[PDB]
């Protein structure tokens, strides 16, 4: 044997691992490494739009902290 | 069919009509129409046979089309003015579609073909319901929007209804089809005066309903659906034939009978406007309805037709079921003209 | 039907608060505690006038109060606040729940200093 | 960058389906005192590749009496829908983040039945037609109760968003709160995927190949892939809905591993159930779903509406 | 936009698989090969003849029971209202009405298939 | 002019309507209605109505499954008709397509009153909202208000559904 | 009281599914009216601030309205933290 | 109005026209009825979304409910007609005349 | 015809959903709340016939808000003139209408 069924299960598990890990890594790579923003409502979308406008590089992920307020 | 289920369906029909009559929201009025139709369809098929099935199918198709156009007119009115209240109907195209949909529901000419067919295909009780109770909701809606109504379309359909009712009734030997064409002509009379005075519409509706109830109850009492089967009633119950003759005379509009009152008041109201030609044509045309009522009276009451041997057995038995409101309906159908000024309480 | 009155572009200029959403969320509770009065004045003007052109000076006062608040935070609690808003910013939903140590340190800093 | 994500989702799913065929064959063999594939490749590891290459190099037949357009459309719809039903699943992050993910799965799954319907009708043969009407009956059997069970379970989530299910079950699995609903949902997913004991549409003993009897080669292969992808997807949905993995925002790999293990266990349970039971009669499935499942589901829906209000345990996010 | 791209990608992959399946292998079609399968003997009638539905009444009931699902789906949001007593009365009213309709059809033999 | 997505979706909606209105066969008509339901879901989605679009798509999928079964049972014949198998069906289909194309050209190049009012186009982005507020979906709150504001609607709807069950049982009784 | 007990036993012996369904439905119908936390759920629903609280103009005659969020006046959520 | 409004109204008119002209099958006309219902749903939803009328978001659900009732009614009548004639042709419903 | 049962008993069966300016959940306003409010207040109690004439201005404003026909007419006129100017080469549109602006929060 019954442990000879295991290689197929391992291959299936490796195949099924790929989507979740790939999605997580691609989300991190395209969002500054910090977990792509969720906007289920218009207020969060407005926050994201405001962030994009003040970044200066037209990207919402770049964040301006206390050094941007002189 | 279970009596409890039948009573529930009748109450659902009446609930839909009352919801139409008491609502202020267009959606609730449309819902009332849907509920009324849904409960009405099985009542037409209570005695199951192919003719009843065909009548129910035709009725369903006509009324579903009418309700679809009704909803579209409501939505167009909402689009051009965000109003759900039943009022002057701020859009003219929506008003035209609304008028056509309500005319389809009532059976006004040009859309009058379904009425003779559905009436002939169902039983006399179903016909009574269809030709009396089913006129209330569309007429109430038409009364509530009478100000925004276009006279040219409504008057055209009313005159066409009177003409077609008379001409179609001239050709019938089946009593249910005669009743249907009579209903078409009376609907035409009701809608002719609607743009001028809704009180006259209500008065005509009430008088017509009374006469129709009396006629249908007399027909149910003497189980006749054809002219020849009604020609036997004199040899079994002559009083029924005499009362039917007087009620038929009343339906014709001859004074001093109660039937004459709505036509008289509508003619007066139309002459209070300018409107001279239209009432003249309407009266001349109602002469045709009088003609075929008179032919029915000739066949059933004023002459005696040959009978059969087996009527002797029927002579020995009495009518089991008794209609408690038939005498009052006959009296109201015939002897009510002197109380005409009481119509003031209708407004 | 008449011309629409509009303020000139010069009348619309003001010192801008240019911090991202995560910084604002991190500082929001203390900002609402400290800058309450000008914000309430501006909101009352906004909801009574029903016209944005009549409450511009109040908006400028709101901006100045926010700038003063953030200048104080910079002057006294720079690093704890930076850690707190970095923590808040990492989250995709920007959740308060996942960073309580940083919030506690920032709260202690502001309570002692100010 | 988004196309890379689409490919990284859809290619591994097809590989998982291909190797699930082998895993099912081996599990059934070992439960039947035999081995299963173990010759072509070490431990039958190359058997799926051989099956696919044999099927795609085999002649495809268009029946003389069949409607050709629908006959070709049906497998395309099946495979594309099976691929699409994966995009809102959070693992722990979804490819497509929807406000109403659950309703999207409901609608797409109820669209998927037309693949079987149209293939069976367009084949223009009697066994295919019988399979198609069995599909109609099966959908009528399971749909209403499936939807009500979903609503009852999600009344504790607070929304229809799939990602909220992770935070809802942060401390306890949802199966400890709604295990009767979990049982009915499991049987409903068995019926929804045309799996034994509810594999009525194929009806192998009764109907030869049933709905897909006319189909051969590559077109036939597409139907098989769609069905097995649906198996895996429905079990992943069940794992997310009832056995909630704990998610660390700085280590999503742990969540992914745990979730994959759970869905693999559920798929192996599907294979076990197939190996263990006989087939229903398709009127008996409708009677089971309408006379036993439906009243209990309505009662439990009433209970799950009432319970959060009585206990002041209403979820957030109106 | 992303969902449209996903739909396009999936449909394109399925279409390409069909295209490869139909253009790669060798085709040898002749009339016997393409004839309808009925276990080795020619079918008597057509498969387009009417096929009776013994569960027709349950199918119509499915149409009505399906619309009550649309009425019950907004319930998660309805639980957030301030007047929880009116909402809970109305949710139970709808579900009791739906159970009564099942009880009526069950007792009138509406769930039994025609023979 | 922005990507014309809504206009394309509405055109495909009209095309599916023409497809099932030509009445080629019930099997084909149901397919056209399914396509129309899908594009209508898309049109409503592009306006913020996610719930309503998904709901109408689900409802029409169930309805068309029942219709497919009923077509197989009661509305079949030896040679079912397609849009190119009959001169009447093909003529109606082509007439509908040409009417739609004529109306589109007429309203797109000119600014004319077809029947009700006029229209110049510009894409339906213009009349949008630029509304910036909320932790909730306004459509969801409105639909959920059925259980607190719409008590009368709930009553009449539930009664009508129960009556519909009774009505279909009475109609199909036969005898 | 004696025939209904036998009816209950027969139903449990023949249709356990229906017995369970009816019991669950009845409990769900009657329990919410007897629970003390229903009003707690109502209060929690009423305490969720979806929209902005527009302040009131001071006319000098509202002692019960706070002049600052941290003032002792106004409603309190202290009951919620103990729940 | 925009182009989408005209397109939806055109779809309604086409479905109405489809219902008005009968071919042979009754089921086709029932499909046209459902199409009119769908068109009305889409039009009302677009109007209500555009004007941000919050309490009107629930009317199209009611419309769908009564559409389902109407479709069930039509299907029952079709079952009866087919049981009578073995076909759902509208040519067979000619027992009653005007 | 119309039996005002609601008015007689004070029930409010459907009046809550008749107009856009009537108590929406969470106080969410309609897009044309002010225009409908003014049209209703102006026409209240004077009857239908008088209202159609003396509240024509408020109703016209409300319909303009609802459908926005004059607004698109004006915008299309402006854009047509701008396109004509650029085609002959006499406008030179500003940098902030071409995407090279300096955005503000
Ligand atoms: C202007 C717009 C016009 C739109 C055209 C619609 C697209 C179809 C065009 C090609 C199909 C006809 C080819 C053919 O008949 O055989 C060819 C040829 C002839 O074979 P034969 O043996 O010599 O003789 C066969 C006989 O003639 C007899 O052959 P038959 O019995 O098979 O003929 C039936 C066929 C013949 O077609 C016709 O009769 C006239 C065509 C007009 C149909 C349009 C009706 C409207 C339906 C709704 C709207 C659909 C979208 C339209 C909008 C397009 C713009 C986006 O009609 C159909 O089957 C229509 C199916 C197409 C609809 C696809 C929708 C997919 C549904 C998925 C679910 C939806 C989800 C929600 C959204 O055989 C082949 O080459 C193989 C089959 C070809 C199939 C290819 C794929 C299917 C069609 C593409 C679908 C595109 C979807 C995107
Ligand atoms: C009880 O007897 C039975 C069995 O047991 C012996 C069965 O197995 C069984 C099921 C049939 C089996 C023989 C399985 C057959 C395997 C498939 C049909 C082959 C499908 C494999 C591919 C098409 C998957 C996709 C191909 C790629 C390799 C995947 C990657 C895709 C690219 C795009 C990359 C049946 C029906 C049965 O009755
Ligand atoms: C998994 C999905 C993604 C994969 C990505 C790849 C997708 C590949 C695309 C799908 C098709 C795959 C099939 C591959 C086999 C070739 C089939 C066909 O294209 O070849 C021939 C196409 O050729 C045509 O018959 C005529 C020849 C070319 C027509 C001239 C058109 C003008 C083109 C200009 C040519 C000049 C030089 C080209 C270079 C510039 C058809 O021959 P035919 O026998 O019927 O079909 C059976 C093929 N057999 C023999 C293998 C069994
Ligand atoms: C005179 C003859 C009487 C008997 C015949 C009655 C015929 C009609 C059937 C039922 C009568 C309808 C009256 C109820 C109308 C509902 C509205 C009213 O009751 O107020 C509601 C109160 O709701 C209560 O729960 C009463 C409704 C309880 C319904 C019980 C079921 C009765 C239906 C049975 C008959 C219907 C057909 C048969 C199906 C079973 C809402 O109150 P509230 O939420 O504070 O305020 C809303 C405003 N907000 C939003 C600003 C807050
Ligand atoms: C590789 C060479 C390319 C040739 C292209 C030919 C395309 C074509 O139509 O030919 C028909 C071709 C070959 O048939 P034969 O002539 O009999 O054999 C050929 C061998 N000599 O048959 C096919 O394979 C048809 C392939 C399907 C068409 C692909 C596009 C279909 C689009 C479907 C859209 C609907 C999708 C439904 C689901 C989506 C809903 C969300
Ligand atoms: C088939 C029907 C496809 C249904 C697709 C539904 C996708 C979906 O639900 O996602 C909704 C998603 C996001 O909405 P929310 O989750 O509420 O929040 C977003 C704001 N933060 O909305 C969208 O992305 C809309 C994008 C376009 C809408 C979909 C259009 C698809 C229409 C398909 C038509 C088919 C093509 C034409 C021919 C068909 C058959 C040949
Ligand atoms: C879904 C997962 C799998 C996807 C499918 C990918 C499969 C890729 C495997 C490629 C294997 C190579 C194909 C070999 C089979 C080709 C068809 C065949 O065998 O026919 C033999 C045939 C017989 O010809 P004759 O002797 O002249 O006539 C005798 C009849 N009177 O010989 C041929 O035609 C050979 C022509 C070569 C075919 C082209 C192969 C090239 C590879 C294409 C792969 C496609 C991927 C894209
Ligand atoms: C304090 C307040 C709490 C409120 C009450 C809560 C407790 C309620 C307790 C009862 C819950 C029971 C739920 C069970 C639901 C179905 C029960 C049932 O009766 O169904 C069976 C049918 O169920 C089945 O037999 C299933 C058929 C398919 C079997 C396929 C394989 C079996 C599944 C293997 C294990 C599945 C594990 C499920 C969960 C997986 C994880 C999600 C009825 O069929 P018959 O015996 O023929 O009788 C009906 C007519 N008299
Ligand atoms: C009070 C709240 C109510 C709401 C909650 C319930 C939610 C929904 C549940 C009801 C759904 C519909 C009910 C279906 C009715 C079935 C009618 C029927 O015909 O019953 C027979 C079975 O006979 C019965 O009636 C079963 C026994 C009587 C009904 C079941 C129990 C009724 C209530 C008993 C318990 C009451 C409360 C529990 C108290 C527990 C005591 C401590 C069905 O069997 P057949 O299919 O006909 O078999 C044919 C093959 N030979």
């Amino acid at each position: 044997m019954w442990f000879e069924i295991l290689p197929g299960i391992a291959v299936m598990a490796a195949c099924l691992f790929i989507p979740g890990m790939a999605t997580a890594h691609i989300h991190k790579f395209t969002n500054g490494g910090k977990e792509k923003r969720v906007a289920h409502f218009s207020y969060q979308w407005n926050l994201m739009e405001r962030d994009r406008r003040i970044s200066g590089v037209n990207r919402y992920h770049v964040t301006k902290g206390l050094e941007n307020i002189d | 069919m279970n009596p409890i289920i039948y009573t529930t369906l009748i109450m659902t029909v009446m609930s839909g009509t009352m919801l139409v009559m008491i609502s202020s929201h267009w959606l609730l009025i449309w819902i009332g129409f849907e509920m009324n139709l849904l409960a009405m369809i099985p009542v037409l098929m209570k005695n199951f046979n192919p003719r009843a099935t065909e009548a129910a199918t035709k009725y369903f198709l006509t009324q579903a089309t009418a309700s679809m156009m009704l909803m579209m007119a409501i939505i167009i009115n909402l689009l051009y003015s965000g109003q759900w209240t039943i009022t002057k109907m701020f859009n003219p195209v929506a008003m035209t579609m609304m008028t056509m949909a309500l005319a389809m529901k009532l059976g006004l000419s040009p859309f009058h073909f379904w009425v003779p067919e559905v009436t002939q295909g169902i039983s006399l009780q179903a016909g009574l319901l269809l030709l009396t109770w089913q006129k209330l909701a569309p007429l109430s809606v038409l009364c509530q929007i009478s100000q925004s109504i276009n006279p040219n379309l409504m008057l055209t359909m009313a005159m066409l209804s009177i003409l077609i009712g008379g001409w179609g009734g001239l050709n019938q030997t089946q009593l249910r089809k005669i009743m249907a064409y009579s209903s078409i002509a009376h609907m035409g009379w009701m809608t002719a005066v609607l743009p001028y005075n809704t009180t006259m519409t209500i008065l005509n509706l009430l008088i017509y309903i009374t006469m129709t109830l009396a006629m249908f109850m007399l027909l149910i009492h003497s189980s006749a659906t054809t002219t020849l089967s009604l020609s036997h009633t004199w040899n079994k119950m002559p009083v029924i034939t005499s009362l039917m003759m007087v009620t038929l005379l009343s339906m014709g509009g001859l004074p001093p009978l109660s039937g004459f009152m709505p036509k008289w008041m509508i003619i007066q109201e139309m002459t209070k406007n300018e409107s001279i030609i239209m009432p003249t044509l309407m009266a001349m045309t109602a002469l045709l309805n009088l003609y075929f009522y008179m032919r029915l009276a000739y066949s059933s009451s004023l002459t005696m037709f040959p009978s059969t041997n087996n009527m002797k057995m029927k002579w020995q038995f009495e009518h089991t079921k008794q209609m408690k409101l038939l005498p009052t309906m006959i009296v109201l159908s015939t002897l009510v003209l002197p109380m005409t000024p009481a119509l003031s309480s209708l407004n | 039907p008449g011309i629409v009155e509009l303020p000139t572009l010069e009348d619309l200029k003001v010192q801008e608060v240019k911090v991202s959403s995560s910084v604002l969320k991190a500082a929001a509770h203390h900002y609402g505690a400290q800058c309450d009065k000008p914000n309430k004045e501006f909101m009352l003007c906004r909801w009574e006038e029903k016209d944005p052109r009549r409450c511009l000076e109040e908006g400028k006062l709101v901006n100045q109060c926010a700038l003063d608040f953030f200048r104080q935070i910079k002057r006294h609690c720079a690093e704890p606040f930076t850690e707190y808003w970095t923590c808040i910013d990492y989250s995709g939903l920007q959740l308060f729940r996942h960073c309580r140590k940083q919030q506690a340190k920032f709260d202690e800093c502001v309570l002692d200093k100010l | 960058m988004f196309m890379i994500n689409i490919l990284s989702l859809i290619i591994p799913i097809l590989l998982a389906v291909a190797f699930l065929t082998l895993v099912e064959r081996k599990v059934l063999g070992y439960m039947q005192l035999r081995k299963g594939p173990n010759v072509v490749g070490p431990y039958g590891l190359l058997q799926p590749i051989a099956d696919a290459l044999k099927l795609f190099t085999k002649e495809p037949l268009r029946p003389a009496t069949s409607s050709i357009s629908m006959f070709i459309i049906a497998p395309i719809l099946a495979l594309s829908l099976a691929l699409t039903m994966w995009v809102p699943l959070p693992m722990p992050y979804p490819l497509i983040n929807m406000n109403l993910g659950v309703l999207f799965m409901l609608a797409m799954s109820s669209l998927a039945v037309y693949s079987i319907l149209w293939s069976g009708w367009a084949s223009n043969s009697k066994y295919a037609l019988i399979g198609a009407l069995r599909a109609v009956a099966q959908t009528i059997s399971y749909e209403v109760t499936l939807a009500i069970i979903l609503l009852s379970v999600l009344l504790m989530n607070g929304s229809y968003t799939l990602s909220t299910l992770i935070t809802t079950q942060e401390h306890i699995w949802m199966i400890f709160t709604s295990w009767p609903l979990a049982m009915m949902w499991f049987i409903s997913t068995l019926a929804e995927t045309n799996r034994a004991p509810f594999d009525l549409t194929e009806g192998e003993s009764e109907l030869v190949s049933g709905f897909n009897v006319e189909y051969a080669a590559g077109p036939f292969a597409m139907f098989f892939m769609a069905e097995y992808a649906n198996i895996i997807m429905m079990n992943a949905f069940t794992a997310i809905l009832f056995l909630g993995a704990s998610h660390d925002p700085h280590t999503p790999e742990l969540y992914t591993i745990n979730f994959v293990l759970k869905t693999l266990a559920l798929t192996i349970t599907f294979l076990w159930i197939r190996a263990s039971y006989p087939r229903f009669r398709y009127d008996q499935l409708m009677h089971l779903l309408w006379k036993s499942f439906l009243p209990l589901t309505l009662a439990l829906c009433m209970w799950h509406i009432s319970l959060p209000i009585m206990t002041a345990s209403i979820p957030p996010q109106s | 936009m992303n969902i449209m791209l996903t739909l396009l990608t999936n449909v394109t992959l399925a279409s390409l698989l069909v295209l490869i399946a139909f253009w790669l292998p060798q085709l040898n079609a002749y009339s016997e090969k393409t004839s309808p399968y009925e276990c080795g003997f020619d079918p008597m009638g057509s498969a387009r003849l009417p096929f009776s539905m013994k569960f027709f009444l349950v199918a119509i009931t499915f149409l009505l029971f399906d619309l009550e699902i649309a009425l019950l789906l907004p319930l998660p949001w309805a639980s957030q209202t301030n007047n929880l007593k009116t909402m809970l009365t109305m949710a139970l009213f709808l579900l009791i009405l739906l159970a009564a309709s099942l009880a009526y059809e069950w007792t009138q033999k509406g769930l039994e298939w025609a023979e | 002019m922005t990507m014309y997505i809504a206009f394309i979706l509405s055109t495909i909606f009209v095309i599916g309507f023409v497809g099932f209105s030509s009445k080629p066969s019930p099997i084909y008509g149901g397919l056209g209605l399914i396509v129309s339901g899908g594009v209508g879901c898309g049109i409503v989605l592009n306006f913020g109505g996610s719930f309503l679009g998904l709901m109408v798509f689900l409802i029409y999928l169930g309805g068309m499954l029942v219709v497919f079964g009923y077509t197989t049972a009661m509305a079949t014949e030896m040679y079912p008709e397609v849009w190119v198998s009959n001169k009447t069906v093909f003529g109606a289909f082509v007439s509908g397509l040409m009417m739609e194309f004529c109306m589109v050209y007429y309203a797109l190049k000119e600014e004319e009153v077809e029947i009700i009012f006029k229209f110049n186009g510009l894409g339906d982005w213009v009349i949008y909202d630029t509304g910036d507020s909320g932790f909730f979906s306004e459509e969801a709150m409105g639909i959920a208000a059925l259980y607190s504001y719409g008590t009368w609607l709930v009553i009449v709807t539930g009664w009508s559904l129960l009556i519909g069950v009774v009505v279909i049982m009475e109609i199909t009784r036969g005898n | 009281a004696g025939r209904i007990a036998s009816f209950l036993k027969n139903a449990w012996a023949k249709e356990p599914v229906l017995v369970a369904s009816f019991a669950i439905g009845g409990l769900a119908i009657i329990l919410p009216s007897l629970s003390p936390y229903t009003n707690y759920a109502i209060r929690i629903n009423r305490a969720t601030p979806y929209n902005y609280p527009v302040p009131l103009r001071d006319d000098g005659n509202m002692p019960d309205v706070p002049s600052h969020p941290q003032d002792p006046q106004g409603p309190s959520l202290e009951w919620l933290k103990n729940l | 109005m925009p182009l989408v409004y005209m397109n939806i109204i055109m779809a309604f008119a086409i479905a109405l026209a489809g219902l008005l002209m009968y071919r042979s099958h009754l089921m086709s006309s029932l499909l046209c009825l459902e199409g009119m219902m769908l068109s009305l749903f889409i039009m009302s939803t677009l109007i209500i979304l555009n004007t941000h009328f919050t309490l009107a978001n629930m009317m199209p659900i009611i419309l769908l409910v009564f559409a389902a009732c109407e479709a069930a009614l039509g299907l029952s009548l079709l079952v009866m007609v087919s049981n009578t004639y073995g076909t759902d042709y509208v040519q067979n419903l000619n027992l009653l005349q005007c | 015809p119309f039996f005002d049962v609601q008015k007689r008993l004070g029930l409010d069966l459907d009046r809550w959903m008749t107009i856009q300016s009537a108590e929406q959940p969470h106080k969410i306003p309609g897009r044309c709340h002010a225009f409908e409010k003014e049209w209703i207040e102006c026409a209240h109690g004077i009857g239908g016939i008088r209202a159609e004439k003396e509240c024509k201005i408020e109703f016209d404003d409300f319909v303009e808000c609802l459908l926005r026909q004059k607004t698109m007419k004006r915008l299309s006129a402006i854009k047509r003139q701008r396109d004509k100017l650029i085609k002959e080469g006499k406008y030179t549109p500003p940098p902030h209408h071409l995407g090279k602006e300096d955005p503000r929060p």
